[PDB]
RNA sequence: CCCGCAGAAGAAGCACCGGCUAACUCCGUGCCAGCAGCCGCGGUAAUACGGAGGGUGCAAGCGUUAAUCGGAAUUACUGGGCGUAAAGCGCACGCAGGCGGUUUGUUAAGUCAGAUGUGAAAUCCCCGGGCUCAACCUGGGAACUGCAUCUGAUACUGGCAAG
């Protein structure tokens, strides 16, 4: 119920990444959980700027459908 | 005997690219100027000069990377014995377009691409890769 | 002399005739001039089946050639609907 | 003269017109000087989870860059076109003249 | 990821004293599919050692090729001990169109799309070296540009 | 021109099942998979090069049954056609008249389905087509035959082609016993687990 | 070598002798049986082959293999003679044709019946 | 071509299964008889012969044989070689022959560009159309890779004239 850890880095910090994509499923992909629920900063490590942005940028992949809300589409 | 002077200018680039040698004399004349002229804007050689009047001579600075040869490949395509005559349409691609094809045309020596972009044929001298 | 005339091509029960200009003494199938045209009487009753160079085929009249029974009767069947 | 970056999506069973569609939306958008400065596409694609039951659906992307007002009229058309199932007319701050992932795969 | 693939096997063998002492030899090329690939060569008496000793030379002695979208960059001509290889880029959809031993290396090489003949000697374990050589020869226009001291778009042309 | 034998041999071996059978009864209880036919069948046939070519192509083949020397002859067509030869292989595959009304499910199995068109019982833009060969093109719309439809046989596939999901590129009707080719189809509709590309390298030889 | 050379004699396209030259490039040859004998193969075999000399009707004399099981062949036999060496016989070129004019089909064949004309069998 | 009639009724072989090469055992046989495109089998536990079952390929056809090209970069122009594997003449001179350093002018021979005529149709290729589909047939392109003539361009090669 409650761990809080790190991995050590922040991987869009180290490619310099200045704005996250929608676009980038690949990217995407890496820190979405199998249900399909964003992954805390807690545990892959990301910085606090960019996982905002991520995180934006999940929800509009999935309204765009690139990504799919939890796992049972009935 | 000497019958290919422009074969002579290969040799003395591959051997001393191959030695490498920083720079290889020769006997000059128009044509190897007009040859070292071209390689000129490619890249390909650093310098090149031309010294004497009654016996001109041909100097060419090599260059290197990484302690390797710029010149990877360089042959002879247009022969004393054989000659190779390209049509414009038909013109050959030398190294997929990376390197370039020496082309005697009507309007003087220039590259694949300069004959190219001008729609003009000529004799293929040499293959640079 | 040079006439013009039909020349049967396609396929058995399925004959798809070709309008050459061509000297009678010829093949039907043989050495033509000039092709002029084609003409399919298998047409679809829907789409075009048979369509001449009226301009070549009115100076190849000029010239001196002489017009088949059948020809005739397409040249007819054109100038007349249009 | 603001970038917006429209990603409509087309009905899977009238892809045969997208094309001229393009046309359609490009002329007006240039009417008001829009440069459209890129217009990618993605051709269709498999619909993660079945939107109006369509299981799969076309995808189009046009980073364009045009006055406020004429924009807002393509999304009253995307609103009345039933072609168009579903758009997102995003707005980016500078402009995007180059590729996206999508295309860099193949 | 690294994935494996069995070019050949062979049952090499040194006499001895007492009668014929028989040995299994394995050639083995491993490769991510992005641009690395490196072969791998290994003797032992027992064909599962062999593998073993294999993947670890090809683990071992590795090398970057500049692929281009899973493609080759041009032609290419390797020659390692009379075995001459020709390898020319394909459009998109051609598949692999190479010998059982050239095959085997552009897996795991990442190309997809690629014409290639093979010359003179087809012994496998040569024939493997000449296109590896081939392919460390092939630069691509970041480095050509760089080399030659010019930018991409001027000897491009485009 | 036609495969007459027993149809569960062919499906267990080269392994996995591919639509054959009525597909209600479970496949597996109906004979044993995992396991070629034959009395040697029970045992790891360590697959060479050219058998695994080989087998790709038997495989493809019979889920259409489509005999080698037709087979061939579309192979020399995709390669003729603009495009990626293996896919355009596929498609033709798929647009054969057996094959669609098939996935139309006015047919239980694909053999089934290619006889119904075989006994004149479907119709084309108006026109009767018993040749199981025969191309569908794009926005075409094929309908069962007035006669047809009074069998039971062909309603009962209907219920049955729910459980399929609907292939894209077709608008099945369900009472209205007709469907729209709507277009070709694409690669990515076609089971992932067939690998065009060797399909072309092997008749490239 | 050299082009100067290559055009004062050019490549002479080298004639592929064929290894059955009694045929004279046809599929068969009837001919009649000279000789009826044995002889034995070659060294890695032993056996007692059967073969015949046979007179074709272009007037070549060769020796054809016999295939099958048993042969009612003897002097003045009509056969017919196609083209197949026999690996282990030095000499022999062609096989004797079973069930093809006087030369009966094999008796008690039931596979590969069709080399050697026997008609199938009555269920 | 259409429509009705009746009843699964009238319609499946052929080659192969040791390696190459997809697909295996049992019996018989015992260097016998045999097979064999190459490698080779068989001498008493034959996945190779013969029979059986089983299995693989192709199919109203399947096999064998003959023939042409491919693979054969194995006559190599593209695209090979000549120390020892096939292949430097015993050596020199030397004609025809091929080839030819550095230089200006000169022509236009080659060459290169331009244009125009010519390259029958069919075939082949592309886009279509017509046969229920397919072969088949056909429309329009493309192509015909070529040659002649003319106008240029003249670096290079050749040309002569002087260096
Ligand atoms: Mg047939
Ligand atoms: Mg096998
Ligand atoms: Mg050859
Ligand atoms: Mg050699
Ligand atoms: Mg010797
Ligand atoms: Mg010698
Ligand atoms: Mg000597
Ligand atoms: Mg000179
Ligand atoms: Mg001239
Ligand atoms: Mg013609
Ligand atoms: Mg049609
Ligand atoms: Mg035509
Ligand atoms: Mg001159």
């Amino acid at each position: 119920a409650r761990y809080f850890r790190r991995r050590k880095f922040c991987r869009f910090t180290a490619e310099g990444v200045q704005e996250i994509d929608y676009k980038d499923i690949a990217t995407l992909k890496n820190y979405i959980t199998e249900s399909g629920k964003i992954v805390p900063s807690r545990i892959t490590g990301t910085r606090a700027k960019y996982q905002r942005q991520l995180a934006r940028a999940i929800k509009r992949a999935r309204y765009l459908s690139l990504l799919p809300y939890t796992d049972r589409h009935q | 005997s000497m019958q290919d002077p422009i074969a002579d200018m290969l040799t003395r680039i591959r051997n001393g690219q191959a030695a490498n040698k920083a720079a290889v004399t020769m006997p000059s004349s128009k044509l190897k100027v007009a040859i070292a002229n071209v390689l000129k804007e490619e890249g390909f050689i650093e310098d090149f000069k031309v010294e004497g009047d009654t016996k001109p001579e041909l100097e060419l600075t090599l260059k290197y990377f990484q302690g390797k040869a710029v010149v990877e490949s360089i042959q002879r395509v247009s022969r004393p014995g054989l000659r190779i005559y390209k049509r414009k349409d038909e013109l050959p691609k030398v190294m997929a377009g990376l390197g370039i094809a020496v082309v005697s045309t009507s309007k003087g020596v220039m590259t694949d691409r300069a004959a190219r972009q001008a729609g003009l044929g000529g004799e293929i001298i040499c293959y640079v890769a | 002399m040079v006439t013009i005339r039909l020349a049967r091509h396609g396929a058995k029960k399925r004959p798809f005739y070709q309008v050459v200009v061509a000297d009678s003494r010829n093949a039907r199938n043989g050495r033509f001039i000039e092709r002029v045209g084609f003409f399919n009487p298998i047409a679809s009753e829907k789409e075009e089946g048979t369509r001449l160079d009226l301009d070549r085929i009115a100076h190849w009249v000029g010239q001196g050639a002489t017009i088949s029974d059948r020809v005739a009767a397409l040249i007819k069947e054109v100038n007349k609907a249009a | 003269m603001r970038h917006y970056e429209i990603v409509f999506m087309v009905h899977p069973d009238q892809s045969e017109q997208v094309p001229g569609m393009i046309e359609r939306y490009t002329a007006a958008i240039t009417g008001a000087e829009g440069k459209i400065h890129r217009l990618e596409d993605w051709g269709r694609r498999q619909l993660a989870y079945p939107i109006n039951k369509l299981h799969k659906a076309h995808y189009v992307l046009m980073n364009v860059e045009a006055p406020q007002e004429v924009i807002d009229e393509l999304e009253t058309t995307f609103r009345f076109n039933d072609a168009v199932i579903r758009s997102m007319v995003m707005r980016t701050k500078h402009a995007v003249t180059e590729a996206s992932p999508m295309v860099k795969a193949k | 990821e690294l994935q494996e693939k069995l070019i050949a096997v062979n049952r090499v063998s040194k006499t001895v004293k007492g009668g014929r002492i028989f040995s299994f030899t394995a050639l083995t090329v491993v490769g991510d599919g992005n641009g690395r690939v490196g072969f791998g060569y290994g003797k032992a008496r027992e064909v599962p050692a062999a593998i073993q000793k294999a993947m670890e030379k090809a683990r071992r002695n590795m090398i970057n090729v500049a692929l281009n979208n899973g493609t080759l960059q041009h032609p290419v001509k390797g020659v390692h001990t009379g075995s001459r290889v020709f390898m020319q880029p394909a459009s998109e959809g051609t598949g692999i169109i190479a010998g059982g031993a050239m095959r085997a290396v552009l897996e795991v090489a990442g190309v997809h799309n690629v014409l290639a003949k093979a010359y003179g000697s087809t012994n496998p374990i040569n024939v493997v070296r000449a296109t590896i050589d081939g392919l460390e020869n092939m630069n691509s226009p970041e480095m050509v540009a760089a080399k030659r001291g010019k930018s991409v778009e001027e000897i491009l042309g485009k | 021109a036609r495969y007459l034998g027993p149809k569960l041999k062919l499906s267990r071996r080269e392994g996995t099942d591919l639509f054959l059978k009525s597909g209600v009864r479970a496949i597996d209880t109906k004979c044993k998979i995992e396991q070629a036919p034959g009395q040697h069948g029970a045992r790891k046939p360590r697959l060479s090069d050219y058998g695994v070519q080989l087998r790709e192509k038997q495989k493809v083949r019979r889920i259409y049954g489509v005999l080698e020397r037709q087979f061939r002859n579309y192979y020399k067509e995709a390669a003729r056609l603009k495009g990626n030869t293996g896919e355009n292989l596929l498609a033709l595959l798929e647009g054969r008249l057996d094959n669609v009304v098939y996935r139309m499910g006015f047919g239980a199995t694909r053999a089934e389905a290619r006889q119904l068109v075989s006994h004149k019982a479907i119709m084309v833009n108006g026109r009767v087509v018993n040749i199981a060969s025969y191309q569908v093109s794009p926005n075409d719309v094929v309908s069962i035959r007035e006669k047809a439809k009074k069998q039971s046989r062909v309603k009962a596939a209907l219920e049955l082609a729910e459980q399929r999901e609907k292939p894209t590129w077709l608008e099945v009707d369900a009472g209205k016993m007709e469907g729209t080719f709507k277009r070709k189809p694409e690669r990515s509709d076609l089971s992932a687990d067939i690998n065009e590309h060797l399909i072309v390298e092997l008749y490239s030889k | 070598a050299t082009v100067n050379q290559l055009v004062r004699k050019p490549r002479a396209r080298k004639v592929a002798k064929s290894n059955v030259p009694a045929l004279e490039a046809c599929p068969q040859k009837r001919g009649v049986c000279t000789r009826v004998y044995t002889t034995t193969p070659k060294k890695p075999n032993s056996a007692l082959r059967k073969v015949c000399r046979v007179r074709l009707t272009n007037g070549f004399e060769v020796t054809s293999y016999i295939g099958g099981e048993g042969h009612n062949l003897q002097e003045h036999s009509v056969i017919l003679i196609r083209g197949g060496r026999v690996k282990d016989l030095p000499g022999v070129r062609y096989h004797t044709v079973r069930g093809a004019l006087d030369c009966s089909g094999v008796k008690d064949r039931k596979q590969a019946r069709s080399k050697y004309g026997v008609k199938r069998p009555k269920a």
